[PDB]
């Protein structure tokens, strides 16, 4: 297929969205909700491109990348001014309950929230009313749970049941009131459990046996290895 | 709490051993007296290096006035010159230079160290830089800062004057042992640790 | 449009006499936030453009900088030529008041240029540079010898694959074999550094060790009786590996490292880096943060200015104004330990704004060292300045003309005792330079000592202006940008607000992310022209810092002033050059 | 020379000498140290302490970031969790021969734990008591920053401080509340 994106031509596989096939190419589009191994369902609206109908179209539409196919002959821009400014604002209203919680979590260094949000160039805090909070769950020895710091992005849900067939983890609650967890507290029954410490792009599931001696990932002396 | 080092030609060429204080109440007035005599005229050199010997020579100046303590005179010749103020960085072309000056000076000679550079390396972990000058010649007293202030650097002057107020050194080179004798005092850090951890308010930074 | 707007110049006059010169295919252009035109032209048409840029209607007589880059590891270089070496050479022209940068692409294995030397003196020591850190040849050069590390030396540090880090090395072991070779490759032999000695010319060392505040370092003489007939210096005592050291640390931990490339600057070195780095990040910063800038680099050019005087009065024989001049520089120390917090490195400034706001007295401050600088300074002149026997010892000593400062890169008070006006602060205004009354001295031509000296007076004299000018009006507002890459934001939105929070979280630790660009920023420093030109690779680090000093070319110039003098003369002209060996080798 | 200058190269010597004389009836500069105590401002950038919460805990939460911050690499520490959860130092070390007191560690704290005081005398010995470890460091007072607490602002659940008790936090939604 063949895509225009900023002007500039690029030749991607025809069935993959938009989002995988801008990434394969090195552009860089905010997300939150997709994973490649799971799929796209357009929750976070993260990944917002600005679609135009042919070459000389200037209006354009406001579409998610990751939920857009890369069809031949796709005409896309992702540094738009309204692009930019509704991805910050995405961040932004994540940002309206995420709790001062940085230096004393786990996932610090190694957030994708904390990236995503210095990457949208979202520094300013206009927001002076309350935030809402959660009350934790045990999940067990290994997954430790902090349900303040999440974003309802739907990753967890999706993978442990989808992909994994867990059945002792799913998302409650309402409106703004989302739980994503067990419905008590237990152990995880699941044994691909681990998973959540890195399918969770903020720091709610958390590596309890690294949160006894923890340091931050720039400390880490790391190899490959089996 | 004294060591006894001797040096007899990987540098130093020196041995440091733990012996007790072995201090005729006559020889002790005489060295207590020479001791007196050594440390209230100490005899810098004057050693051009970096950043550090700049705030060395702003200690020199009228505004600070080092030379109420006898060490004013700051003698061009490692001959003329009792002590050593490395006030600046080792680096790989110099630390020949700073071996061979430090080697022609005479016994009793002191080392001070000025600044990170001197100390460890400092903040200069780089490939032409010797990560402290204790690698080859032996130190005294170090003084951390990038530069130390003046007066800590006659912080460190006093501090090497109580460290030569109660060392044991030969008085003549022909009767009487010829190892050279320090005093192993106890460190700055917990002597001041009995004030330092009272320290409960400061000014803020808001004001002058 | 803003000044850090990337542009490749293509209108520029100089380019289109290139495409009628050398053909429209000949060279590449390049857009960068450098500000200046930048040329990607073959190898061997290299003295070709050289000639022409020389023999212009408004030529480039300055050669204002020449060094190499590794571009091995460089992966956006989209719309460039493909190289794994390249060499580029800034040219300043003063009549057309620009510059332009020659790039010069090699290959891995091709790694020889041909020299410059043939058009710009000062490219023998630029030449020796490159080839020391790089190890790229040049053909006929007179010696290609290592200027910084000693001849027994293994490798070359500024090749990407060299380890930075001592630590990397073994411990420094200094055995009595190691000490007694590194003694013996100290020992100067005249063949090898071209003295090629007649049976009656003396030979004098002096140094490394250098009973002086600016630096140490060695200089061999060829003496004809008390005359010096040949001398040539002997740098690399003092080299810290700055440029090295900007590969390693980030963008903002870099500021301390920039604190100590001339140790008589602090905030005025500080100032091109944040510049530089403020073009790369496209951060335009507020009125009151240039005003605060300008207060503390006229502040420590006041300090720097008044070091000189005292140790060139010194030098001469007078001893008291270095303990008056001290005293003056505890006062200014006084000021800048309230507003910043140290003394000679504040490392103070900071990308987009500064560390903190001004404390609330500062202008009381100001006051008092404003009221006790001038009666000091014409005591300074009437008691020292005025002596006939300094006066004696000092003019017509080392004298040059504008043609041997033009052609040696000389700059600061060196060039402009030669009558060329030509201050960075005057012709390319930064920082809101533009907003105060000042005046820039020049000389009556000649390049004597003493006139350098009053040269400096003088400009002591109009940074006392300057900073009367930025005391009276002083903007109230911000003291760092509203940009998200202002590193780091301001700490009481980071203590109570949690993206703020996030994003000094990321800016302190893992470092900013600097969009890949090159960006160009030189300054009137304490000491002639600082330049600072950065280039990113897209990282939070910087992956070519270069640092060029105006010490290194008045360090190059020596020998062609102080030819034909005796040894008296060579200390005064040191003396009333006002270099640090910090400056030439950093 | 011819005499004109000669008489002028007199008359500024004398000259000069009179200056220096009238320099010499003048008031002495030097500030008397160690009699007469140093001023320094109160950011000047001298001896890194840690220093203490208004309620009388550490300040520090072992974020690492001073650590990261420190282009020296002077700073080394390790996280450990107290019972509640609270977060603190287990250990806490500053290599003083190694740091160039640039401050970059009290910009880059986001709890204002470590505090660089107007202090400078610390000159040593030996370079092995350079090191300054947690007892060293931590003082009885919230030092330059007298009433900033990160718990009171922080989201996580600590003794004395449920979740929703931070500031600006609401009170924690069941999500089996019968309100809509
Ligand atoms: S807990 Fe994590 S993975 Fe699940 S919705 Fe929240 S942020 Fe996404
Ligand atoms: S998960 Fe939340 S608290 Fe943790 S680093 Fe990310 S934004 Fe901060
Ligand atoms: S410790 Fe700092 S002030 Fe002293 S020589 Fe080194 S860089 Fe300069
Ligand atoms: S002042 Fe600078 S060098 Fe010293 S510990 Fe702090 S960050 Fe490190
Ligand atoms: S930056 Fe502050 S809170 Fe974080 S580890 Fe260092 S001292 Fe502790
Ligand atoms: S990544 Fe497309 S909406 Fe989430």
């Amino acid at each position: 297929a063949t895509i225009h994106v900023d002007g500039k031509e690029y030749e991607v596989n025809g069935a993959d969205n938009l989002l995988e096939a801008c990434l394969s190419l090195g552009l860089d589009i905010p997300y939150f909700c997709w994973h490649p191994a799971l799929g796209s369902v357009g929750a976070c609206r993260q990944c917002a491109v600005k679609q135009y109908q042919n070459a000389e179209d200037t209006r354009g539409r406001l579409v998610m990348s990751c939920m857009t196919p890369a069809s031949d002959g796709t005409f896309i821009s992702i540094d738009d001014e309204e692009a930019k400014q509704f991805r910050e604002s995405v961040v932004e209203w994540l940002m309206t309950n995420h709790p001062h919680d940085c230096p004393v979590c786990e996932e610090g260094g190694n957030c994708h929230l904390q990236d995503m949000t210095v990457m949208t160039g979202h520094s300013f805090r206009r927001y002076r009313f309350t935030k809402r909070t959660h009350r934790n769950q045990d999940l067990g020895p290994f997954i430790s749970h902090e349900m303040n710091r999440c974003i309802a992005c739907y990753r967890c849900v999706r993978y442990y049941k989808d992909y994994a067939d867990g059945t002792d983890l799913g998302v409650y609650g309402a409106h703004d009131n989302v739980y994503f967890g067990r419905p008590e507290d237990g152990t995880l029954e699941s044994e691909f459990s681990g998973n959540l410490v890195e399918i969770c792009p903020t720091g709610v599931f958390t590596d309890k046996t690294h949160s006894e001696r923890y340091n931050r990932k720039w400390d880490m002396q790391f190899a490959p290895s089996i | 709490d004294y060591t006894l080092t001797r040096i007899d030609p990987r540098y130093p060429l020196q041995k440091q051993e733990i012996v007790t204080d072995p201090l005729n109440v006559f020889m002790g007035k005489l060295n207590d007296m020479v001791n007196w005599g050594r440390k209230n005229s100490i005899w810098p050199y004057n050693f051009g290096l970096s950043c550090c010997y700049v705030e060395m020579v702003t200690s020199f100046t009228a505004v600070h006035d080092v030379a109420r303590f006898g060490a004013e005179v700051l003698r061009a010749s490692p001959r003329q010159a009792d002590l050593m103020v490395v006030a600046g960085t080792c680096f790989t072309k110099m630390a020949p230079v700073i071996q061979r000056l430090y080697d022609q000076m005479l016994e009793p000679k002191w080392v001070i160290s000025m600044g990170a550079c001197a100390n460890s390396g400092g903040m200069y972990d780089i490939y032409s830089v010797v990560q402290g000058v204790d690698k080859f010649i032996p130190v005294d007293v170090y003084i951390p800062g990038c530069p130390p202030r003046p007066e800590a650097y006659m912080q460190a002057l006093m501090l090497l004057q109580e460290s030569i107020g109660k060392e044991r050194r030969p008085l003549s080179w022909v009767v009487g042992d010829q190892g050279v004798y320090r005093a192993n005092m106890q460190s700055e850090r917990e002597r001041k640790r009995g004030e330092r951890i009272a320290v409960t308010n400061l000014r803020t930074p808001d004001e002058i | 449009e803003p000044a850090w707007q990337t542009r490749d110049h293509l209108d520029d006059p100089v380019i289109g006499e290139l495409r009628n010169r050398f053909g429209p295919d000949a060279f590449t252009v390049q857009a960068t936030r450098t500000g200046v035109p930048v040329v990607w032209i073959k190898r061997e048409q290299l003295l070709e453009v050289g000639d022409f840029l020389k023999k212009l209607p408004k030529p480039y007589v300055m050669l204002f900088d020449l060094h190499g880059m590794d571009e091995r590891l460089r992966t956006h270089r989209e719309g460039l030529p493909a190289a794994d070496f390249s060499v580029f050479y800034h040219l300043i022209s003063i009549d057309r008041n620009r510059d332009i940068m020659l790039k010069v692409a090699l290959a891995e294995n091709d790694l020889h240029v041909p020299t410059f030397t043939k058009l710009f003196p000062n490219a023998n020591w630029y030449e020796r540079e490159t080839w020391d850190l790089f190890g790229i040849t040049f053909d006929g050069h007179p010696n290609l010898r290592r200027i910084m590390m000693p001849q027994t030396w293994k490798g070359h540090p500024l090749r990407k694959d060299y380890p930075a880090r001592a630590t990397e090395f073994s411990p420094f072991e200094l055995t009595k074999a190691k000490q007694d070779l590194e003694m013996e490759a100290l020992t100067f032999k005249p063949e090898e550094w071209g003295m090629k000695r007649n049976e009656d010319f003396m030979f004098l060392n002096l140094g490394p060790n250098h009973p002086s505040a600016h630096g140490a370092f060695r200089i061999v003489l060829q003496l004809d009786g008390e005359e010096i007939v040949d001398c040539v210096p002997d740098i690399g005592y003092h080299h810290r590996g700055a440029e090295k050291m900007g590969e390693r640390q980030s963008w903002h931990s870099y500021i301390p490292y920039t604190d100590r490339i001339e140790y008589l600057g602090g905030c005025v070195n500080e100032m091109p880096y944040v510049l530089a780095v403020e073009k790369l990040a496209g951060i335009t910063v507020p009125d009151r943060v240039n005003v605060i800038r300008v207060m503390l680099s006229e502040l420590f050019r006041i300090n720097s200015h008044l070091l000189y005087i005292s140790t060139f009065i010194q030098d001469v024989g007078a001893m008291t104004p270095v303990f008056f001049a001290f005293t003056d520089r505890q006062k200014i120390y006084d000021l800048v330990e309230a507003i910043t917090g140290f003394r000679m490195h504040p490392a103070w400034f900071r990308i987009g704004g500064v560390a903190h706001d001004l404390p609330r007295g500062w202008d009381r401050l100001l006051r008092e060292f404003l009221d006790w600088m001038p009666k000091r300074l014409a005591s300074y002149e009437k008691a020292a300045l005025q002596n006939t026997i300094l006066k004696g010892r000092s003019q017509g000593v080392a004298a040059y003309g504008a043609k041997e400062a033009l052609e040696w890169g000389t700059t600061g008070a060196g060039l402009r005792a030669t009558g060329i006006d030509f201050d960075v602060r005057k012709a390319r205004p930064y920082s809101g330079y533009e907003n105060f009354d000042f005046e820039i001295p020049v000389g009556g031509g000649v390049s004597d000592c003493y006139t350098r000296v009053m040269l400096k007076v003088e400009e002591l004299r109009q940074s006392l202006r300057i900073l009367e000018q930025c005391l009276n009006n002083m903007p109230e507002g911000p003291f760092k940008a509203d940009h998200p890459l202002t590193t780091p934001p301001p700490k009481e939105r980071t203590l109570q607000h949690i993206e703020t929070l996030i994003t000094h979280f990321l800016q302190v630790s893992w470092g900013p992310v600097m969009p890949a660009n090159e960006s160009f920023q030189m300054i009137e420093a304490t000491k002639g022209i600082n330049s600072y030109y950065l280039t990113s690779d897209g990282s939070t680090m910087s992956y070519r810092t270069r640092v060029r000093t105006p010490s290194f070319a008045h360090l190059q110039q020596i020998p062609a002033a102080i030819r034909g003098s005796l040894v008296s003369d060579l200390i005064v002209y040191l003396g009333s050059i006002d270099f640090v060996m910090s400056d030439v080798d950093r | 020379m011819t005499l004109k200058e000669l008489l002028v190269g007199f008359g500024t010597q004398v000259r000069s000498i009179w200056m220096i004389g009238l320099h010499a009836f003048a008031k002495r500069e030097t500030r008397m140290y160690p009699e007469e105590p140093v001023y320094l401002p109160p950011r000047y950038r001298g001896r890194i302490v840690l220093t203490r919460d208004p309620d009388g805990e550490e300040r520090c939460v072992a974020c690492n970031l001073c650590a990261v911050a420190c282009p020296v690499g002077c700073i080394s520490l390790q996280k450990a969790e107290t019972k509640d959860g609270r977060w603190y130092p287990e250990f806490f070390r500053i290599n003083f021969s190694r740091c160039i007191f640039c401050g970059l560690c009290e910009e880059a704290c986001p709890t204002t734990a470590i505090q660089l005081t107007p202090d400078f005398e610390m000159g040593e010995y030996k370079r092995q008591d350079l090191v300054y470890e947690k007892e060293d460091l931590l003082i009885s007072g919230p030092g330059k920053y007298p009433e900033y607490n990160f718990y009171r602002m922080a989201g996580m659940a600590i003794d004395g401080k449920d979740k929703g008790e931070a500031e600006n936090e609401a009170k924690p939604i069941d999500v089996k509340s019968l309100l809509p």
